[PDB]
């Protein structure tokens, strides 16, 4: 659906309202990524940069498939967050409450959304048609299936992927969608695809990798933040070698692995130049990564 | 934040 200056302004107002709700001192938000208090103003700023780059050619901007999807989603997510406060009431202020957890997941979604927007409009101009996917075999798949498209409906992505990497069941497809659809808008962007295919490389065995590392691995934590990982490993502080892992939110495309050390500290690191399987095997051997989510059985990869 |  076409976007004009007006729908942007309406989105900006909804964003400001979320920011006012999230400023309540009772929430006590920590200034640490993802931090909704900086994410929303930052998304507004980048939207201003985009608008600026399209002055006198708003017609072009308004018709861009990706931009229309993005704005529709921004409106949906901001309304969702407002509805969340309205329905949760005081429950938003109990850390550990389900509605507060819902807000944290939203905060991560806004983080992924801003990273996506910046990836597709670097410097404020659309460059989705030339987005560079990092793994060569994944870039080939995307080109073969979708040409230079920036975004595709989930149904169309699933069908295309299945032809090269078989999906075994509907519930597997829904778990896959949950993993790759970072912006939670039922479309898959070339940026989301690049993220997933970096995280679950190598391409030759993509869905076997994801099934092993995420679908059935007790250590994988979907839509979890740095602070949540520190809180979750706290219950295992006297159990060195307890560990979990998740997408890094500031270095999208990379894994953050948290673990309990011998001296009872919780560290988090992002492996350098090594796919997850190898990071897990190496850390298993060294005794860092032994008990996924503090459990006694660790998958043998 | 992230260490080695
Ligand atoms: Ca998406
Ligand atoms: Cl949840
Ligand atoms: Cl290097
Ligand atoms: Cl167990």
């Amino acid at each position: 659906g076409t976007v004009d200056k007006k729908m942007v302004e309406k989105c900006w107002k909804l964003m400001d309202k979320v920011v006012r709700l999230c400023q309540n001192p009772k929430l006590a938000l920590k200034n640490s990524p993802p931090y909704i208090l900086d994410l929303l103003p930052d998304t507004y700023q980048h939207l201003r940069t985009i608008l600026s780059r399209y002055e006198g050619k708003m017609e072009t901007l308004g018709e861009n498939e990706y931009f229309r999807v993005f704005m529709e989603n921004l409106m949906k997510k901001t309304k969702q967050t407002i509805s969340l406060f309205k329905e949760g009431k005081e429950r938003m202020y109990e850390e550990n409450s389900q509605p507060r957890r819902n807000l944290t997941k939203l905060s991560l979604i806004f983080s992924h959304m801003l990273a996506e927007l910046k990836g597709i409009f670097p410097s404020g101009l659309f460059q989705g048609d030339t987005f560079r996917i990092t793994k060569a075999d994944a870039a080939e798949f995307w080109r073969k299936a979708f040409g230079e498209k920036t975004i595709v409906p989930w149904k169309s992505f699933r069908q295309a992927l299945h032809e090269v990497h078989p999906i075994s069941s509907g519930l597997e497809a829904m778990a896959l969608k949950s993993t790759i659809d970072l912006t939670c808008n039922d479309y898959i962007s070339v940026f989301e695809f690049d993220i997933f295919t970096r995280l679950f490389q190598p391409w030759s065995s993509l869905l076997r990798n994801w099934n092993s590392l995420a679908v059935t691995h007790p250590g994988y934590m979907a839509f979890l933040t740095y602070d949540e990982v520190k809180a979750r490993l706290q219950k295992f502080i006297h159990k060195p070698g307890s560990y979990i892992f998740r997408l890094s939110c500031t270095r999208l495309g990379q894994w953050a692995i948290g673990y309990v050390t011998a001296d009872g500290n919780i560290l988090q690191t992002i492996p350098h130049n090594k796919p997850l399987f190898q990071a897990l095997i190496d850390g298993f051997r060294e005794g860092f990564y032994l008990f996924p989510d503090g459990r006694n059985q660790n998958p043998d990869l | 934040r992230y260490d080695a």
